[PDB]
RNA sequence: UGGUAUGUUC
RNA sequence: AUACUUACCUUAAGAUAUCAGAGGAAAGUCCUACUGAUCAAACAUGCGCUUCCAAUAGUAGAAGGACGUUAAGCAUUUAUCAUUGAACUAUAAUUGUUCAUUGAAGUCAUUGAUGCAAACUCCUUGGUCACACACACAUACGGCGCGGAAGGCGUG
């Protein structure tokens, strides 16, 4: 923003426990922030994310106190998406069901088994992608760690 | 503006800087920032008394830079021109 | 060479400048370009020095000082703005000012013709 | 322990060491014996082993004292020691190269040139290197 | 303003020249929009001596910055 | 307040611009720039020697002098008589003004007073 | 856990000693306000070349540059 | 993972590591103490200071050190 | 904004990664490439004229000429010198290109080949080289071209290829001459070469 | 309501 | 070319000459194909304005180059550091001197570098214009042919 002086007094003054702290940031990736960058964007976080929570999470797990409550909390966010995304898959599915297309469930969306591996390659390397995959994973090991 | 412009159509090519310290360095240019930034690669380097090595890629702040010497073709370029006109910009 | 005394560094596109830096050396070249900054582009600039042992002829006391300079030849350079100190003209352009204002017409004209003819283009 | 001395701990450079100890003069044991060293460091960096480097340099200018005639070679370690940064050395094994053939070999002068056009900077110089070249 | 260049530098060897003479070699952990830059396990080449665990330069101060590795 | 936009207010006046090398430029001043890059026209280029004998004085501001082009060639001290000079702002140490304009007419910022009515 | 603008607000009307960057000289004195730019004004100052005294100063305007550094004395 | 050069000194400063802080060149100091605060400009507070000619130099007590002169902050 | 006067083409606000995307886009690069091939042609085929200051002859010098005699003129017809520049430019630019590369085909076999004639192992550029080749993003052109690409490794000693003669090589080929000249040539040579 | 870019189909 | 697929983006604000006077929507704001004065730009247009524009009645010359030769010109000056052994001078732990050994770096050069100076060869540039082959001038010099280049100043 500007001069580079001013872009950085905002990041020592975000320098510088869960009324006003939100916690996906916390646990993880906070999955607005995650897909804030691109089309499919929900809007802002509406709740404050600082590195300096980060940093005193990173102290407390550290440390070995860690409270699970935090995690379904995470959960909690992560369930919607992973819903309603699959939904929408469904969606997708129906309509490739109803110039050869293939739908990608990884991504949410469409390619073609024409195309080769470094354009496919170029696709997978994506914001939607990575962020869906970090999601998805994520999302796997914390209902494997329930069960 | 110009300048630094001029500094972007030389990626690729062997540009030769001399830097506040009194270092020569001739290389490839990769890649170059608003702010200067170059970055040179298979790069030859001359140090202030003399002694000349190679060096695979460098990292140059911009600031430390006194100038840039381009390829002598680039005085083609179409940022020079002076009457030019434009294709009325879309929405 | 007589230089007009409204003449601004805008003016003086084209013609040869005597730029001179910090380290006491002097560039040569046909101004191409300038900036913000002031950090120029010369086209044919060539850079010269005296040498530390040349130095002390010129220190105040025959009648005429004879310095032998160093010079080294480099095109097309950028220079920076933070390291330039005064600026001074050497000679004129190559063009005249009437023969200038020619050319500026003529390409004036080749250049609203070519972007008449894309505009055109882009329609069919 | 370090790529050193996975290197010197490895059965190969024992039997490749020992076969071009056995039979100084028969060269395809030198070769094998000098690309195992070179492909055991993966990648040629300024940061790479002082020993294995050390290593390397022993072993190529080993066999060019045996084989004084190996045009390509003079020039591959001469490119070695220009990638490590050291272009007076590079001067240095181009001039020995040079030398074990009586000034008179065309591809040490002409890659010999190719080389110096880079590095001289300096104009009367390397013209007359080029005269130098040219009589011989 | 712009973040520099520097992400195919990232946890690699790496020598630079702080002002006019010093020089340290260190593995780049971080940088920062005015090139700071933090490197692990410095050492300032002349017998060299180490700096200390955990450095940050402040990049007013660095010329220039190559790598002494693959990139 | 600005002082270059005092300083604007000149632009027909000899002044001697004393930089920071210790060379002083003597002349009579066209425009000054918001970033104080006056341009000066007749101009007298001059590197004042330090009257005591051992001390030299600045030798890479004789090299500048000398590589401007118009030092006089018979001259003993460093002058150097050129026309048109432009100077980078950041070089200006101190303005030698003129002994007689009013200050009182110049330095009033018309648009200072001209807030200062309307508020 | 002090950062810097505080520390020079709670310096506000306190003895401190500032040492400028070149010759090791220092200004002892209180200290009247400060600014933005961290420009320092200091009443009742005391000059120091090196440990020598020079004088006594009445009020100076020290420029925001020249600093090195600030401390509270004793 | 990357650590921004803030965190590092705003590790200094939650550790209370005790750092060497090296002034560029010409003045001829160094500076032990350990980081209380740090500012957006690099400028930082010091706690029991010492000042080291370039191991027997004077202590300073607490001071701010403004951020043009620091060249390295090293542990 | 950002416009590319060699695209002629205006886009919206530019980021790093938007216009870094323009810069190494195919039409872009083909497009850059003919400007910079028309601006060369320009400033070597620019036919333009220095001022001619013309000086009035002495008479010292008006009757020696008279002497001597008029000297005849031969001048080409409009078709004739079309035909005849198109052919000088034609070898002017085969002229450019050509480049001699026998000293590549002399050592082919030696035993320190590899390592300074592929080029691709050299230890200057062989970085290069690999940095150099493409995203490569169609393969499409990659399956057409149905060649193998046949790579000399840098392992390469001399236990292969004992004895080179063994009916692996060719002769040298024969010294070019020019076509214009072609009947300077000895009608025969010395010896009788059968084949 | 857009731009540049990418590759497929015809 | 179309179309479709993705991937990357979708913004610092504000302003358009100044001062004074008359009018319109007690303080200020806004505006006036309103009116003065100053400034700036363009375009015309002038000054007895100032500087510069090359032999042919001859084989020249002026300005600027050479990253050109003579040229190894002529005169000076430079070519590592540590350890160990041996002889050695000596007021001396062996400071000085020579020979070998281990380690560490090391731009090329020594036909170089630096100081001085000269000859020669060659490149680019120009009104190679017109009328003249002329006895001038103290207020020192008809600046009283047509153009061109560059500035200074004035008017519209
Ligand atoms: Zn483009």
């Amino acid at each position: 923003m500007s001069t580079p002086a001013a872009e950085q007094r905002k990041l020592v003054e975000q320098l510088m426990h869960d009324p006003k702290i939100c916690k996906s940031y916390l646990v993880g990736e906070c999955p607005y922030d995650l897909f804030q960058g691109t089309k499919q964007s929900l809007g802002k976080c509406p709740q404050m994310h600082l590195t300096k929570h980060k940093i005193q999470y990173e102290r407390e797990v550290k440390q070995g106190k860690t409270f699970p409550e935090f995690e379904r909390e995470y959960l909690a966010i992560l369930s919607r998406f992973v819903n309603e995304c699959n939904g929408q898959i469904s969606v997708a599915l129906q309509n490739l069901k109803h110039q050869k297309l293939q739908v990608c469930e990884v991504c949410g969306a469409y390619l073609s088994r024409l195309d080769t591996d470094r354009r496919l390659a170029d696709h997978f390397l994506g914001k939607i992608h990575l962020g869906y995959v970090k999601m998805r994973e994520d999302y796997d090991r914390l209902m494997k760690n329930n069960r | 503006g110009i300048p630094v412009k001029l500094l972007n159509e030389a990626q690729g090519h062997i540009v030769s800087l001399e830097l506040t310290t009194g270092a020569t360095y001739r290389g490839k240019l990769v890649e170059s920032e608003d702010s200067m930034n170059v970055q040179l690669r298979d790069v030859i380097a001359t140090e202030p008394q003399g002694a000349v090595t190679h060096m695979d890629q460098i990292f140059v702040r911009g600031s430390q830079i006194k100038f840039i010497v381009v390829p002598d073709l680039l005085k083609n370029a179409p940022l020079f021109k002076k009457n030019s006109s434009r294709p009325m910009p879309p929405i | 060479i007589q230089v007009a005394h409204s003449s601004r560094l805008a003016n003086l596109i084209d013609y040869k400048l005597r730029v001179l830096t910090q380290d006491g050396r002097v560039y040569i070249g046909q101004l191409m370009a300038f900036d913000k900054h002031m950090n120029l582009v010369l086209n044919e600039c060539i850079e010269e020095r005296v040498p530390k042992t040349q130095l002390d002829k010129l220190r105040p006391r025959g009648t005429t000082l004879n310095i032998k300079v160093e010079k080294r030849v480099l095109g097309l350079t950028i220079l920076r703005g933070e390291q330039i100190l005064s600026t001074v003209v050497e000679d004129k352009p190559l063009l005249s000012k009437k023969e200038r204002l020619v050319r500026d017409k003529k390409e004036k004209k080749q250049a609203q013709k070519q972007t008449k003819l894309r505009k055109e283009k882009e329609k069919k | 322990m370090d790529k050193y001395t996975a290197l010197i701990h490895d059965e190969n450079f024992s039997t490749l060491t020992l076969n071009v100890s056995r039979y100084p003069k028969s060269l395809a044991y030198w070769e094998k014996l000098l690309n195992y060293i070179v492909k055991a460091s993966a990648p040629i960096c300024k940061s790479t082993e002082p020993q294995l480097l050390k290593l390397i340099r022993c072993t190529y200018s080993s066999m060019l004292n045996e084989f004084p005639y190996l045009e390509n070679y003079y020039i591959d370690f001469a490119l070695l020691e220009y990638k490590l940064g050291n272009v007076s050395m590079s001067h240095k094994i181009f001039q020995r190269g040079l030398q074990a053939f009586n000034q008179r070999s065309l591809l040490l002068w002409t890659s010999y040139l190719k080389f110096c056009n880079n590095v001289i900077s300096h104009q009367k110089q390397l013209f007359k290197k080029y005269e130098t070249a040219e009589e011989y | 303003v712009s973040t520099p260049e520097l992400k195919k530098y990232m946890d690699k060897k790496i020598l630079l020249n702080i002002n006019g003479s010093r020089k340290v070699a260190g593995i780049l952990r971080g940088y920062d929009i005015f090139l700071n830059v933090v490197l692990d396990d410095a050492m300032e080449i002349n017998n060299n001596h180490q700096l200390g665990l955990q450095t940050v330069i402040r990049g007013n101060s660095i010329i220039s910055l190559e790598a002494l590795d693959a990139i | 307040m600005k002082l270059v936009n005092f300083l604007k207010k000149l632009r027909n006046e000899q002044v001697t611009i004393e930089l920071k090398n210790g060379t002083t430029v003597w002349g009579t001043l066209q425009s000054v720039s918001p970033q104080m890059n006056a341009i000066l026209t007749d101009v007298k280029l001059t590197l004042p020697q330090p009257r005591l004998n051992k001390l030299n004085s600045n030798g890479i501001a004789m090299a500048s002098l000398y590589l401007t082009g118009g030092q006089q060639p018979t001259a003993s001290d460093n002058i150097a008589s050129l026309q048109y000079i432009n100077i980078r702002g950041n070089t200006i140490r101190q303005i030698i003004l003129p002994d007689s304009l009013n200050l009182d007419s110049l330095l009033v910022d018309q648009k200072q007073l001209n807030s200062l009515r309307r508020s | 856990p002090v950062n810097p603008k505080p520390f020079l607000k709670g310096l506000v009307n306190h003895r401190v000693g500032v040492k400028l960057k070149f010759n090791s000289t220092e200004y002892r004195g209180t200290l009247v306000s400060t600014d933005n730019y961290f420009n320092l004004q200091l009443n009742e100052a005391e000059e120091f070349v090196a440990g020598v005294s020079h004088g006594t100063l009445g009020e100076i305007f020290i420029r925001c540059n020249n600093v090195l550094y600030i401390r509270e004395l004793p | 993972a990357m650590v921004p050069p803030i965190n590092c000194i705003f590790n200094f400063l939650q550790q209370q590591t005790p750092v060497t802080i090296w002034l560029f060149e010409q003045i001829g100091i160094r500076i032990k103490g350990k980081i209380v605060g740090f500012d957006e400009f690099m400028n930082v507070v010091i706690d029991e200071a010492v000042e080291i000619p370039v191991e027997k130099g004077t202590p300073l007590g607490k001071i701010l050190l403004k951020g043009d002169n620091i060249t390295l902050i090293t542990s | 904004r950002y416009y590319c006067e060699y695209c002629h083409s205006y886009l919206t606000h530019d980021t790093l990664s938007v216009r870094k995307s323009h810069l190494v886009g195919k039409n872009h690069l083909r497009i850059t490439a003919d400007y910079y091939r028309n601006k060369a042609r320009d400033i070597i085929n620019k036919h333009n004229h220095k001022r001619r200051h013309i000086g009035k002859r002495g008479r010292k010098e008006r009757e020696n000429s008279s002497q001597n005699e008029t000297l005849k003129v031969t001048c080409l017809s409009n078709k004739e010198k079309r035909h005849i520049m198109h052919v000088k430019k034609m070898n002017q630019k085969e002229l450019a290109q050509t480049s001699i590369d026998t000293l590549k085909l002399l050592y082919d076999g030696s035993p320190g080949y590899s390592k300074v004639f592929v080029d691709a192992n050299r230890f200057d550029i062989g970085d290069l080289v690999k940095a150099s080749k493409l995203p490569q993003r169609a393969n499409e052109k990659s399956a057409h071209h149905s060649f193998k690409q046949t790579s000399r490794s840098r392992d390469e000693t001399c236990e292969s290829n004992p004895f080179p003669r063994l009916n692996n090589p060719k002769k040298l080929e024969p010294p070019k001459i020019l076509s214009q000249w072609s009947n300077t040539i000895p009608k025969t040579s010395i010896f009788y070469s059968v084949d």
